[PDB]
């Protein structure tokens, strides 16, 4: 049977054979060259038969994953599977160890007001501790936020494809360098899901022309604040298929809020870590022209996209 | 062999083209005196 | 007339024809089956390569 | 050379040296009417003008 | 295997004054608004971010192209223009036209300028179908920051008026060249020049006492090959800051802070998406180039 | 549609001693001078720009990196090397010797560098073809990009006391400088005891690049007038010192500014891509032991 049925796939799943044509032996150079155009003709008409030969034909489609390591406490238990992934480095505990970061995770990891995101306030409460609950790993949230030396030590990695929860690790296969295929469900790919909190538009305006295309970019910032005079982050996210010369002097001016109040702060005092800002990280390109499906999950209004590309540039400094 | 050399001044051990050309353009007297050239071929 | 002489290179480039000679049987040749690879073809153009 | 009388050579030796090929790249275009394509393989075999 | 294809329909035949605008022009770069096959007319050229009665800018019209994707030409049929677009990985064939004819190599970094050297030079105009088509250029580094350069000086000095030589002329190694400038739009270039005072004075804050030192040693009786720009002048500051005895640890901790802004101005000083020519003739300018968004 | 194995002639044999030197190390990233595989050693290296002969210089090889196509390597044999091509979103493998070590931390930027150290570990002789084989300086991007970080200060005071010797400490001025501090895994630098001196085209530029920048935002502020002018310059006044603020323009005249401008301009952006131009890669698979990663990588 094996030989029998199970040949009759790899019988059939192999590429085409790159035509071979003989140059001398001038009777069998037109042998050759006629079976050329008889399978070319199948590729041009839209019939039924001639279509299903066109398919064959395809790219390389092989992205490479991440085998991590959890600590399960830092792992919130359950995820929407196509979250964004940070990895914590400071120093290595043992030879293979790994933390990882959600966009869920970051709102509590500085205490931060209910002004700046009352969404996920309410959401991600449960899902972790007070802010203690990765202050137990690491003594060092104050000095990185201190110093401006928190937005360098994370790297960015991807989104998930499937996790195995177990007692006390948590292991994690994320995604990297482009299509990240899921599991349970095959034939459709890990849906990337960033939350309605967190993604912030740029294209809205009135009526009043803008170029279309395949490439919409989703961009992984990092803003500073100081609230009750201690170090405090914010995670904001982005969506803009509109180059990178733009968006730096589009932030600036979504974040102009911040630097009016910061330079009151600091016109009487210097601290020369407390000038620089913040950096830009970019993730990958939706296809400009998709949908950002609003999902309902735990509310929490989380948009998920289809056909993601990834990749990851440098943390560029802005102002 | 009746004469030992032409001049020491083209020809010391410290030679003037060491002197000069043993340190972008094209450089013509460079063939003889840098003495890798010399280990070149 | 300063006390010493001098010496002066000069380089100088030169186009010049050639003349090659080759002697018997000194390669052995092969032939091989080439390919063909499609790129870039459309209903007007339908370009190869080989 | 045979052996002897006041000849002594430098007796028969055999070299065996293995050698390598040299690899050449050719690089050829060929465009394509895709209408000319069409009408030489038709789906009907009837005749052409 | 893929094909990407992009040829543009027409409605009313080209005329033999652009025939030969176009049919000259057989390879060049030219963006986009849609990505198909079909495309109308009024969405090829540089003409739709900028026109006669707009007074365009030299800032944001280029900033636009970040948005697009671009476009090679094929050909230049009576009635279509056959186009090609650039695949995120595939090799071309281009051969520049351009009358200001530069001189590129083998292993260059090109990219793609609005016309700034003269729009009449480059606005083509077209009779038949009313919507010019105005050409962006292609441009090497060495010419393509020069002239932003060249920019970010003049309009400053747009207002140091309220001349000439000094003020738009691309110095390049070889030739200069006067820009197209007496009517624009200068406001966005007002928002990277006040973009500069963002950083200009804020850098100026955090300079380091030990770096600048060298400076009064420098002009004395220690001249560079080129230091001279100073002239044998200093600045009237560089007396007025060294008066520190050169703590070393607070100037590590300075220039951390310094090197992080750096990488900054590669927002500010951004050009276009980038052209990686691996193998090139002169004589025939032909290249062969992969595709690199930027 | 592909082949990643390059044979790239010799015109002769190594030497003796260096069979294990070249078989301590199996993989390293070299570059490529020629897009042909038909090709001589006297283009694939550094060689062809960085040699005794040039000057030290650091620009024209941070422009020459990013220029040139790397390849990997697979296995030494005695007639010619093997080099696998790079192309964009390529796999390849590291087995490295680099002296000093730097740890292979997975899953952070690891860029290229241009290499400072003493050349007697980083450079092995050919004189088979007059060819000193220069593997490129391949550290981690946080350790890599700001291997300048403790150097340039270093520097600086240095050059200052080869013209007034009474002005620097130099036991102090090591050590915050000579060991660079990440991952809590200290690493010392090659000292350089016969005499840095590549650094030229760098720090005697940033002195000079120290000079105008607090005299650049005198005219430029109440240069453009509006009341659309922007809003936070007016909150930026919080950072420029006192002593910026009290230049006199009495000493520079308006057309004699354009030479001294133009150089203060031109600087800003040239400097801005010599430390974002670093091409880079990625590790996604990594082995600690053994030191055979399977990563990835793409230049820009």
């Amino acid at each position: 049977e094996n030989a029998a049925r199970l040949g009759r796939q790899v019988l059939g799943l192999l590429p085409p054979p790159t035509h071979r044509v003989s140059l001398t032996r001038g009777p069998e150079f037109a042998r050759g060259v006629r079976d050329l155009l008889s399978k070319y003709a199948a590729s041009t008409r839209p019939t039924v038969g001639s279509l299903h030969e066109a398919l064959r034909q395809a790219p390389f489609r092989q992205p490479t994953y991440g085998d991590f390591l959890v600590y399960s406490q830092t792992f919130s238990p359950q995820e929407p599977l196509g979250t964004f992934l940070f990895s914590f480095k400071q120093e290595d505990n043992g030879s293979s160890m790994d933390m990882l970061l959600t966009p869920t995770s970051l709102f509590m990891l500085s205490g931060m007001e209910a002004a700046k995101a009352p969404q996920t306030h309410k959401v991600a409460g449960v899902w972790y501790g007070s802010g203690s609950g990765l202050a137990d790993f690491i003594p060092n949230l104050s000095e990185l936020m201190d110093t401006g030396e928190f937005h360098t030590l994370l790297t960015p990695v991807g989104p998930m494809v499937q996790s195995v929860h177990s007692t006390f690790v948590t292991k994690v296969t994320s995604a990297m360098k482009g299509v990240g295929l899921a599991r349970d469900e095959p034939r459709a790919h890990v849906g990337l899901t960033l939350p309605c909190d967190m993604l912030v538009d740029l294209d809205e305006s009135c009526p009043m022309r803008e170029p279309a295309g395949l490439n919409v970019t989703i961009y992984a910032s990092l803003v500073y604040l100081r609230v009750n005079q201690r170090p405090s982050m914010a995670l904001t996210f982005f969506q803009s298929g509109k180059g990178f010369a733009e968006v730096v002097a589009m932030i600036k001016d979504h974040f102009t809020d911040v630097i009016r109040t910061k330079y009151i702060q600091l016109r009487h005092e210097l601290y020369i870590n407390r000038l620089v800002f913040g950096a830009v990280c970019t993730l990958g390109t939706v296809p400009f022209d998709s949908h950002p499906v609003h999902q309902s999950l735990n509310s929490l209004p989380v948009l998920v996209f289809a056909n993601f590309e990834a990749a990851c540039g440098p943390w560029t400094v802005f102002l | 062999e009746c004469r030992s050399t032409n001049n020491p001044w083209a020809s010391q051990r410290g030679s003037l083209g060491d002197v000069l050309y043993n340190i972008g353009m094209y450089s013509p007297c460079r063939q003889f005196f840098h003495k890798e050239d010399i280990m070149r071929y | 007339h300063p006390g010493f002489a001098m010496t002066v290179v000069r380089t100088d480039e030169v186009l010049a024809e050639h003349i090659l000679y080759c002697s018997r049987a000194s390669t052995s040749m092969f032939v091989g089956l080439p390919s063909v690879v499609r790129r870039e073809v459309r209903s007007d153009a339908v370009t190869f390569e080989i | 050379i045979a052996h002897g009388d006041g000849r002594r050579p430098n007796k028969q030796r055999q070299y065996i040296v293995m050698k390598a090929c040299n690899k050449h790249h050719i690089g050829a275009e060929i465009e394509l009417a895709a209408a000319d394509i069409e009408l030489l393989f038709a789906e009907k075999e009837t005749p052409l003008d | 295997a893929l094909d990407k294809s992009i040829v543009v329909n027409l409605t009313s035949r080209l005329f033999a004054d652009e025939l030969a605008a176009l049919q000259s022009k057989i390879g060049s770069v030219l963006p986009l608004g849609d990505c198909h096959r079909l495309q109308n007319i009024q969405a090829l050229g540089l003409g739709c971010v900028c026109s006669r009665e707009t007074s365009p800018d030299y800032i944001q019209i280029m900033q636009y192209l970040s948005k697009c994707t671009l476009a090679v030409l094929e050909e230049v049929r009576p009635d279509s223009l056959r186009l090609t677009r650039m695949d995120p990985s595939d090799n071309l064939q281009i051969k520049n036209v351009y009358a200001p004819f530069f001189q590129w190599d083998s292993n260059t970094q090109l990219a793609v300028l609005p016309p700034l050297f003269s729009r009449k030079d480059s606005t083509i105009v077209l009779e038949s179908n009313g919507f010019d088509i105005v050409f962006p250029m292609v441009v090497p580094q060495q010419l393509g920051h020069a002239i932003l350069q060249q920019l970010l000086v003049y309009h400053i000095y747009s207002k140091i008026s309220a001349l000439d030589l000094y003020t738009t002329n691309v110095s390049f190694m070889g030739r200069t060249y006067r820009l197209d400038v007496d009517n624009t739009d200068p406001r966005t270039a007002l928002r990277v020049l006040d973009d500069l005072s963002m950083y200009l004075c804020i850098l100026s804050a955090l300079v380091p006492r030990g770096c600048l030192r060298l400076l009064t040693a420098l002009v004395r009786h220690d001249r560079h090959p080129l230091t001279e720009v100073f002239e044998g002048v200093v600045p009237d500051e560089v007396t007025r800051i060294d008066l520190d005895q050169l703590s070393v640890p607070d100037d590590i901790t300075r220039m951390r802070v310094m090197f992080s802004y750096l990488q900054s101005l590669s927002s500010i000083f951004n050009l276009g998406p980038r052209l990686h020519v691996y193998a090139y003739s002169a004589e025939t300018l032909a290249a062969s180039c992969w595709y690199s968004p930027r």
